[PDB]
């Protein structure tokens, strides 16, 4: 389906990806709502979600 | 004196290729004007050596002995393929059909298991120049195909496969992907494998020839998670060659 | 780090069930005797003594 | 890079059309006349260089070719890709209803 | 919704004619396709070889046409493959076939005309359940 | 709200990248599954962070 992604506001304001790896990666982190960058090495974040104090 | 299914059955012996007796030191002649075929190929697997991965370069490896862990089901058979007299009168097998690959689990001292293909698929294996006859003095030396040892459907434990199944690893949601790609993406092998076939007695009146056989092929590589490694098969071969 | 294994290995119990010695090795079969049967032979001698001291 | 090539082959003709050297058999019954004969003939006198090489099967009947040549606009050839022709799997490949 | 006779209203043959069936033969094709045909073809699709089902628009494509009353009546006597290229009695029901498919020795002219009506009317009601297999039910 | 307001800049002559690059990171934030209390786990302990990781 020639499938591209395009980006607007934030980091990749501007950007625009085509090869199919990269914009399904996106479409994967999609289905979460808005994408954001994390930083997994300080805390050897494992990926798996977590509930707040609300859900506690 | 001929056997029945019910006469083999649960023995062993369905595993076993077909012997020659001592006596059979014979020669089968070829006329470079005929044409000719194998009509059943068995190979009979009796050893599978596995190359150990040394941490030392300087180090030669070594092939070491395993264990098998399958059972009675190695061998290959009901090959048959063209036999091509050369111009040069050597003799070419062309492989074309037949049980001609099984998946084989060997097991190392320590407990590694080393899973393969074992196969002759597509072999072309030739002997040297004039052979007037099939002697005791005939050998075949060829290569052969090896696909992956799972095909392209297979699904790993986490649902994950080449043409079919995930593409990620779902139970990490948010992992970073760069250090799952090998595990990720699953990538089909092809490589080669050579042959040698020792013709050890021949039947000159049936066309019937036995042998050993020595073929060295690399194992699998789990659809490219991880490296292969180098196998030698050692066994006994028979074959029955017709005019065609 | 290994304390045990080099005092079975001092009166001659050198191999592993599993098919490897410590001299390097493959394909030899240690018998009963191997560092496992070692281990076993021990465990049962513990549970009989216990057993024989609850007797007395 | 890392690819899956079942993946990258679906963004080629393979995508679009029945390729010859690669689709397995059951796609032939997308048009009329092509299933069971001509796609076995197919399939077993693969790979070709071009669609247009399909009309050289030796022994095709006149109206086999003719049939052919009405389907031409269907076909195409890619590259032989060993994922989807090694086990048999042109001939059945692990897809039913 | 209803079972109407616009419903069960069918292609009689290529040629643009059409034929209104009753409901009493709508029942008994459902009956007949049930005792003959289901063990292998029970919603539309076929189990002894999924890939040719008993879909409408697959039925179109067969050679020759069998996506109307005449064309699968005939099937019923003389079955084909796919491309027409076989007649392949030997190995399906047909009325040809009737001394090895003893089912199909009691079934009339009128029986088989039930029996393709019901093909046909089938997948009207059903849409893509009909040669849709498990993704569907 | 996010689609509000983009829409909003839109009818009030932004371009979509102005639009979007418009959209405060905290409400984007809002709008991810990931901050949902509803898909944590029994014995998957600690901050949120140490799950999808902390976001830069
Ligand atoms: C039943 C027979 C038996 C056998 C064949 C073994 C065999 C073994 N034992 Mg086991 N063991 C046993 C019973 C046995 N054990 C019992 C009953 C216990 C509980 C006490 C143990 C507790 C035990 C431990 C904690 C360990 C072993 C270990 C071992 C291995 C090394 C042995 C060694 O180096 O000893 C060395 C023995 C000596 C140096 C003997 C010293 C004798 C002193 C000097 C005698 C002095 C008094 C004497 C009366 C003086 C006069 C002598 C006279 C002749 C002049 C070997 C496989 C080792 C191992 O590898 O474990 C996996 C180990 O760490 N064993
Ligand atoms: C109302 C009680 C309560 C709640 C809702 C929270 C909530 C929170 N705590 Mg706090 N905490 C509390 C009390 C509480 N805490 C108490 C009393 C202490 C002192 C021990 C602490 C010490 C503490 C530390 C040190 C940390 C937290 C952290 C956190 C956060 C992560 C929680 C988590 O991973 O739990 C996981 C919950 C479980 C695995 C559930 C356990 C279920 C038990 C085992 C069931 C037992 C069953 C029983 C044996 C059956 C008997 C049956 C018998 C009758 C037959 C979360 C915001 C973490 C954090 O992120 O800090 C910034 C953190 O590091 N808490
Ligand atoms: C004498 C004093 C008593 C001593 C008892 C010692 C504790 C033994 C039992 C431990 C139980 C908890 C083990 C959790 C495992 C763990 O490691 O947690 C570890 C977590 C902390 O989590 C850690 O956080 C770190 C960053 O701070 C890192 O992210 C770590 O990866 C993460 O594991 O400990 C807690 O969160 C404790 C608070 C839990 C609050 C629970 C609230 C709900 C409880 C209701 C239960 C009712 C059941 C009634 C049944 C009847
Ligand atoms: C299994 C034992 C079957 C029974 C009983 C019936 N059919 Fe069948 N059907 C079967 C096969 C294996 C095939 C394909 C044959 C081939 O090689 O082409 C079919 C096909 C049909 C078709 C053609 C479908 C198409 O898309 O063209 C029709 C119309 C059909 N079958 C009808 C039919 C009827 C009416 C039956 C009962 C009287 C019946 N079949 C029985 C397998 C089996
Ligand atoms: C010879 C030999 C050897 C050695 C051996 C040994 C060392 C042995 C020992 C043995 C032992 C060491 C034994 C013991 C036994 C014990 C017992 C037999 C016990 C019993 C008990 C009882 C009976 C009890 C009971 C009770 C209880 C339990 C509880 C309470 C009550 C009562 C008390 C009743 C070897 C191997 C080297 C080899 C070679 C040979
Ligand atoms: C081009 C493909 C790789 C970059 C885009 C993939 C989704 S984005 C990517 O996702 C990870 C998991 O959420 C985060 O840890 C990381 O911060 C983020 O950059
Ligand atoms: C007392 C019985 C103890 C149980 C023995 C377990 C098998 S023995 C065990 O096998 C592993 C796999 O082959 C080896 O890697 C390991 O070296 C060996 O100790
Ligand atoms: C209580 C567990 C008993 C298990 C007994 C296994 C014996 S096994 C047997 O033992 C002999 C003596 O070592 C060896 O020489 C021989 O090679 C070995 O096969
Ligand atoms: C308590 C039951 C445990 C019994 C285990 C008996 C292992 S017995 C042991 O096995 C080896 C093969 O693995 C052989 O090489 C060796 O000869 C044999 O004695
Ligand atoms: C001529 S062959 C013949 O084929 C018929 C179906 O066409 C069967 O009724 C019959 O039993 C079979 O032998
Ligand atoms: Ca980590
Ligand atoms: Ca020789």
């Amino acid at each position: 389906q020639g499938v591209t992604v395009s980006f607007y506001g934030g980091e990749l304001n501007g950007q625009t990806f085509t090869d199919p790896p990269t914009v399904k990666s996106y479409a994967r982190k999609a289905i979460f709502g808005e994408i954001f960058e994390f930083d997994t090495e300080t805390l050897n974040s494992d990926g798996i979600f977590r509930t707040s104090p609300r859900g506690w | 004196q001929t056997l029945t299914y019910d006469d083999i059955v649960g023995t062993g012996l369905a595993n076993k290729c077909p012997t020659l007796d001592d006596t059979a030191r014979g020669a089968y002649p070829i006329d470079s004007s005929q044409t000719y075929r194998i009509a059943r190929l068995c190979l009979q697997p009796t050893t599978f050596l596995v190359k150990e991965e040394p941490k030392n370069k300087r180090q030669e490896a070594e092939f070491v002995p395993t264990k098998l862990v399958t059972r009675e089901t190695t061998s290959l058979d009901q090959i048959q393929g063209e036999l091509k007299v050369n111009s040069d009168g050597s003799l070419t097998f062309v492989e074309e059909d037949g049980i001609d690959f099984q998946p084989v689990t060997v097991q190392m001292a320590g407990g590694e298991r080393i899973p393969l293909l074992f196969t002759v698929k597509n072999l072309v294996a030739s002997t040297q120049p004039n052979v007037t006859s099939i002697t005791t003095s005939t050998d075949f030396k060829g290569e052969f195909n090896v696909p992956s040892y799972r095909t392209a459907n297979f699904l790993d434990p986490k649902g994950r496969g080449l043409a079919s199944g995930y593409d990620s690893a779902i139970a990490l949601p948010q992992a970073k992907e760069e250090e799952l790609a090998r595990a990720n993406v699953k990538r089909f092998s092809l490589t080669k494998g050579q042959i040698s076939l020792n013709v050890a007695k021949v039947d000159g009146r049936t066309g019937e020839i036995a042998g050993t056989f020595e073929s060295e092929q690399l194992s699998d590589d789990d659809m490219g998670a991880h490296e292969p490694h180098e196998v030698k098969i050692q066994g006994v071969f028979y074959a029955s060659i017709e005019p065609a | 780090g290994m304390f045990v294994l080099p005092f079975m290995a001092r009166l001659g119990v050198t191999g592993s069930w599993s098919g490897w010695s410590i001299t390097g090795e493959t394909g030899i079969d240690p018998g009963f005797w191997s560092f496992e049967g070692v281990a076993l032979a021990h465990i049962v001698l513990s549970g009989l003594l216990f057993l024989a001291a609850c007797w007395h | 890079e890392l690819v899956n090539v079942v993946d990258e082959k679906l963004g080629t003709a393979y995508g679009e059309k029945i390729d010859l050297n690669n689709t397995n058999i059951a796609a032939f019954i997308q048009y009329r006349g092509l299933y069971p004969t001509l796609a076995k003939l197919i399939v077993k006198n693969a790979p070709y260089e071009s669609v247009e090489d399909v009309l050289n099967i030796p022994g095709l009947t006149e109206r086999q070719k003719q049939i052919l040549r009405e389907n031409l606009e269907h076909f195409t050839v890619t590259e032989v890709e060993t994922a989807l022709v090694e086990g048999g799997d042109r001939y059945n490949n692990g897809l039913y209803k | 919704a209803e079972l109407t006779p616009e419903v069960l209203t069918v292609p009689l043959n290529s040629e643009g004619k059409t034929i209104t069936l009753t409901e009493k033969q709508y029942l008994e094709g459902k009956r007949l396709f049930q005792y003959a045909c289901a063990s292998c073809h029970v919603g539309g699709i076929t189990k002894t070889n999924p890939s040719l089902d008993l879909r409408t628009e697959t039925l179109a494509l067969a050679t020759p046409p069998r996506d109307n009353i005449e064309g699968l009546v005939d099937y019923m006597k003389n079955p084909t493959t796919y491309d027409g290229e076989q007649e392949i009695a030997e190995v399906h029901p047909s009325l040809r076939s009737a001394d090895i498919f003893p089912k199909m020795r009691n079934l009339t002219e009128k029986d088989l005309v039930a029996i393709a009506g019901h093909i046909l009317v089938e997948p009207k009601i059903l849409g893509d359940k009909w040669g849709g297999g498990k993704v569907y039910y | 709200e996010i689609n509000r307001r983009v829409q909003a800049s839109l009818a009030s002559g932004a371009t979509l990248e102005e639009a979007w690059s418009a959209i405060p990171e905290k409400l984007a934030f809002y709008d991810y599954i990931g901050n949902n209390p509803a898909k944590g786990g029994l014995f998957r302990t600690g901050p949120m962070n140490k799950g999808d990781g902390i976001a830069q």
